[PDB]
């Protein structure tokens, strides 16, 4: 029974390899490569949008703490849901069908999030866009693998990973080109405002639409048809592959010699179909945890979890520590003025990063002044007058106000810390957020540059891994990149400036990419064609969950010590490499 | 039914009851110019009002019922000096037995003491951190009814607030002599205003208390925010009762221009003392006589007047064009000699058709005596524009609840102390 099923599966796997070797590698494979590359570039773009628009969205939507933290994790949660969902559905509906559905969902919700004015609605739309894009990598890799012969399968699959780098470069370039134009204030509705970061969100939603447009013109994988008992469709698709390949070669006269292909024998109503689909998907997921695949599944789970944890933790740790170093440098330059006596003067100014202490101001007019990180402490204002006062990161602590008037000022109730007001008057208060929202200026530029350097050191690793995956092997590439990543994690200690951390980020990003490439190719090659997308989507959902955990843990360690992140990343990567070294070798095997 | 009732007369304070209680007025007791019947007491020893009764009306019985009523105006408490500073304002205690009325920070207290030194207190507390208060620096009708068998009750504006059983006290021997003077206040700039002080020898029920409150309210005369008489040729800030968080403003001058309600209001704050809303915001509304036959400057009921809007220290005229689209007519501020035949006469209303006293209402009328409607506000594309509409008249005829047709006039007062 089961042995007969395994025998027929092996016979189909060998015949499919023979047919694919007959068809050859050429124009069809490269066209599908570029189509799925657009699908993967959308995935690469998706993970930068919220990180790039948080500084502007915080002021434009009054985002407090624990609201910018859940927005920075919502894409990963949506991705964790979507990867599992679409990977499970791909083995019952098809790779191309589920890819179309997921890409359309991502595009729709990314367009709709560009016009949402609230926060919770923006959070929901961004979560659903993450759900739509979560199924890109599993389906794309398991769809491209079923058109490749065994001769060069590691290299052809590894060349598919350049598109995440391309998407990251595209996102960084568009953020640099669009967001810095803060003057754009397009008005459609009195209560609604349309700034530049929404245009950035639209431009970042574009590649998913291009991916849908390109994918609509591709055929379903023949192996999916063969598994489900549809023989004529699979034969037609294989004939199309052969015809396109031969026409590209320059010999459009030979005939597809395959006549019959072995196929796997198959043994209100909307709710019935839904229940059947759920049952079949659960059966596939459970069979992934079967007696035949239980060791492979567990080692894959360990490798994916550990590598995702380390990579995402360090990748979010580098910019946070750069920001912390900049903040320390900024606080080291603060000016202190102890003791002042000002009287009878209209005295305006624009001071930044200052602390006035022990001041005494009597009948002073403060007309039109900009305050940035200016703090008044132990001061006394008597018969003063504040007009056209703009405030940012400005506080009044241990201050006393007597007969003072705040006319046309943004000095809200949260800027007076343990102060005492007597006979004070607040008139024509400016519109603003109820709480402090901070402000980012020129530094955003540098942030984009840093991103362009974090996704460009990846390119040498991608090239080397793509060229060498078949020559050394998947296992050795994975192990030799994980070990080097652990060594770089050890090297992390010798960095205390912004330039050093930019260099360290570039090094780590350029080192771990080969490991990620090798893991993708391995998890593609290690599963049968009737469970490939289910298992790969489950592992990618685990990757996203580990990403959330690692981001939280490594962000909690910023500014405390360098020992905890280094130890966590090195331990996780060492365990991942140890678990990876026990994996079976898949090089030089038919795509079983 | 009244034993003591202090009223004003020709340059003296008299008692309307048939007892002739002797009244002695100190050399620093003041009176208002327009409502000289109301009396003011300051924080000085010479600020004394003294009333002496007869021996036949002295409260010295066993089960004798009694009640008192008056109108009290107390300014805002500005600093922390006024906290925990209960000071007596009305005194009738001899040999540590009798009744007293005192004030504390946001409290009116009624105390009674027997010959056994028992204390029974009834307190009305009003908050001072409210945006717009009904009791801060505004006239309050306070009446206390004591039932020696069951309990003692406080009433403000005809409504019951607190009540406490007084069965424990056995005998009260109040003084033959009653004192009106601040006593025990450490603030040197503290004063009160009292008027219409009446005594009764029976516990008044809710019906009689409401009757007295309405009889003494002078419903035929309009009242401003503080509860005083409304006066011609006096600048008033405008407050809309249905929407009390925005103030009347203008943007342009002319028929094209309009007036609206701009918000939110500011705030006057003394930390942990008061967090009130600013009342001196907006444009002032002066009222000018048009056909008033009375010689005084007091605005009475059913008076046809002109309204001037003070914009940039310049006076204008409130008028509309009757012939326009919609039921509501948009209010506008025009030049006084450039009003032409635009509808500008306003009938000032203080009570309803049945005679029930309500707030101030303005009824815009044309030269033919036709009711354009009651002045209120209506929202045009998220802008609360001042209009005159007959919809309010329709609701009044149907005994419904109108929305936006009630107004308050806020002049500058010393008891509020807001900087303008
Ligand atoms: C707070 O102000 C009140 C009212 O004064 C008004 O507001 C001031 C800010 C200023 O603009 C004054 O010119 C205003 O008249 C003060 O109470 C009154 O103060 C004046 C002295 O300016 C005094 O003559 C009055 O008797 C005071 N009235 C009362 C009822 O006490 C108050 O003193 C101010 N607070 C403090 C702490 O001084
Ligand atoms: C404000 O300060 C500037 C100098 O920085 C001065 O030129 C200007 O006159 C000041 N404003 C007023 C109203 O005096
Ligand atoms: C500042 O110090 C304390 C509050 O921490 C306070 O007691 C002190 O009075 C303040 N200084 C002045 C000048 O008010």
């Amino acid at each position: 029974g089961e042995a007969q099923r395994r025998k027929e599966r092996e016979e189909l796997a060998q015949q499919y390899e023979a047919i694919l070797r007959e068809c050859g590698h050429g124009r069809f494979q490269w066209t599908l490569y570029f189509v799925l590359g657009l699908a993967l570039m959308a995935d690469g773009v998706e993970v930068f949008v919220v990180g790039f628009v948080l500084p502007s969205a915080e002021k434009d939507m009054c985002l407090s703490d624990s609201n910018k933290g859940m927005l920075g994790l919502i894409v990963y949660l949506g991705m964790m849901v979507g990867a599992f969902l679409w990977g499970g559905l791909a083995d019952r509906l098809g790779r191309r069908q589920c890819l179309l559905i997921s890409l359309s969902v991502n595009s729709v919700f990314a367009f709709f999030s560009s016009f949402v004015q609230g926060y919770g609605t923006f959070l929901f739309c961004r979560l659903l866009s993450g759900v739509g894009i979560g199924g890109s990598i599993p389906i794309v890799f398991s769809y491209f693998s079923e058109f490749l012969a065994q001769e060069k399968r590691g290299e052809h699959l590894s060349w598919l990973c350049m598109f995440w780098m391309i998407g990251g470069v595209y996102a960084a370039a568009m953020a640099w080109a669009i967001i810095p134009h803060y003057g754009w204030s397009f008005q459609m509705g009195s209560a609604y405002q349309f700034h530049s970061w929404r245009v950035f969100v639209l431009v970042c939603a574009f590649p998913s639409v291009f991916a849908i447009g390109a994918l609509t013109t591709q055929p379903e994988s023949p192996r999916f048809f063969l598994e489900n008992g549809k023989h004529d469709e699979a034969w037609m698709v294989l004939k199309q592959v052969h015809d396109t390949n031969m026409r590209a070669k320059g010999h459009p006269e030979r005939v597809f010699s395959v006549t019959h292909i072995k196929t796997i024998h198959q043994e209100q109503r909307w709710g019935v179909r839904a229940l059947s689909l759920g049952g079949q998907v659960w059966g596939n997921f459970l069979s992934c945890f079967g007696p035949e695949y239980r060791r492979i599944t567990l080692m894959m789970m360990g490798v994916w979890f550990t590598m995702s944890f380390s990579y995402y933790g360090l990748t979010v740790w580098f910019p946070d520590m750069i920001r912390h170093l900049q903040a320390v440098d900024y606080a080291s330059r603060t000016k202190v003025f102890p003791g002042e006596r000002v009287e009878h003067v209209t005295f305006n100014f624009t001071l930044e990063n200052q602390i006035h202490r022990g001041g005494q101001y009597f009948n002073d007019k403060f007309i039109g002044l900009r305050l940035k990180s200016v703090s008044f402490e132990d001061s006394l204002f008597e018969e003063c007058y504040f007009e056209d006062v703009t405030s940012s990161n400005t506080f009044f602590r241990n201050c006393t106000f007597i007969n003072t008037v705040f006319y046309n000022t943004d000095l809200f109730e949260y800027k007076f810390v343990n102060s005492r007001l007597i006979n004070s008057t607040f008139l024509h208060n400016k519109e603003g957020c109820p709480l402090d929202v901070t402000g980012t200026g020129e530094g955003a530029y540098m942030v984009y540059f840093v991103s362009f350097l974090g996704t460009l050191a990846v390119l040498p690793g991608n090239i080397v891994s793509a060229l060498l995956m078949d020559k050394i092997g998947r296992l050795r590439m994975l192990a030799g990149s994980s070990v080097m990543s652990c060594v770089s994690c050890f090297f992390l200690s010798f960095g205390n400036s912004e330039s050093a951390m930019i260099a360290l980020l570039c090094l780590f990003g350029g080192v771990s990419i080969a490991s990620w490439n090798a893991l993708d190719v391995l998890t593609v090659e290690l599963y049968p064609s009737d469970k490939r997308t289910t298992a790969f989507g489950f592992l990618n959902a685990l990757c996203k969950l580990a990403a959330v955990l690692g981001i939280s843990i490594f962000t909690s360690f910023v500014g405390i010590t360098k020992a905890a992140p280094i130890l966590f990343a090195s331990a996780a990567l060492a365990l991942g490499s140890s678990l990876a070294l026990k994996l079976p070798e898949t090089r030089g095997q038919v795509l079983q | 039914t009244s034993i003591l009732s202090i009223v004003y007369k020709k340059d003296d304070l008299i008692d309307l009851s048939r007892y002739g209680a002797k009244i002695n007025i100190g050399d620093r007791v003041y009176y208002d110019s327009i409502d000289k019947n109301q009396i003011k007491l300051i924080n000085l020893e010479s600020s004394t009002i003294e009333v002496i009764l007869k021996n036949a009306i002295v409260y010295n019985s066993m089960y004798e019922n009694f009640s008192t009523s008056f109108w009290i105006k107390i300014p805002k408490y500005f600093s922390k000096i006024n906290l925990n500073n209960e000071y007596t304002i009305i005194n009738c205690i001899e040999n540590n037995s009798g009744w007293k009325v005192s004030l504390n920070y946001g409290e009116i207290i009624w105390t009674l003491q027997d010959n056994k030194q028992n204390i029974q207190r009834v307190v009305f507390k009003y908050s001072q951190m409210v945006n717009i208060s009904d009791y801060i620096n505004r006239w309050i009708f306070v009446t206390i009814t004591n039932n020696r068998l069951t309990k003692s009750k406080i009433y403000i504006n005809g409504r019951l607030i607190d009540q406490k059983p007084i069965s424990n006290l056995g005998n009260i021997h109040a003084s033959n002599k009653i004192m009106f003077k601040l006593d025990g206040c450490r603030d040197p700039r503290r004063y009160i205003m009292i008027k219409y002080f009446n005594l009764f020898d029976k516990e008044l029920n809710e019906k009689e208390i409401k009757d007295l409150y309405d009889s003494q309210s002078n419903s035929g005369i309009l009242k401003d925010f503080w509860g005083n008489y409304l006066q011609y040729d006096k600048p008033y800030y405008m407050l809309n009762l249905f929407d009390p968080n925005k103030y009347v403003d203008v943007n342009n001058i002319g028929i094209r221009g309009y007036m609206y309600l701009k918000g939110p209001r500011g705030s006057v704050v003394t930390t942990n003392i008061y967090l009130n809303s600013t009342l001196y915001e907006g444009t002032k509304f002066i009222i000018k006589k048009y056909a008033s036959g009375n010689e005084d400057n007091i605005v009475r009921n059913n008076d046809r007047v002109y309204i001037n809007v003070v914009v940039k220290n310049k006076e204008y005229r409130l008028a509309t064009n009757a012939s326009q689209a919609g039921v509501e007519k948009i209010l506008s501020a025009l030049e006084i000699p450039d009003v032409g035949n635009l509808s500008q006469v306003v009938v000032m209303k203080s009570k309803d058709d049945q005679g029930i006293r309500n707030k101030c209402k303005m009824n815009l009328q044309d030269n033919n005596g036709n009711d354009i409607g009651f002045i209120g506000f209506h929202l045009y594309d998220n802008i609360a524009k001042l209009v005159a509409s007959n919809w309010y008249n329709r609701q009044v005829g149907k005994a419904s609840r109108t929305f936006g047709c009630s107004w308050e006039f806020i002049p500058v007062d010393d008891g509020w102390g807001e900087s303008s």
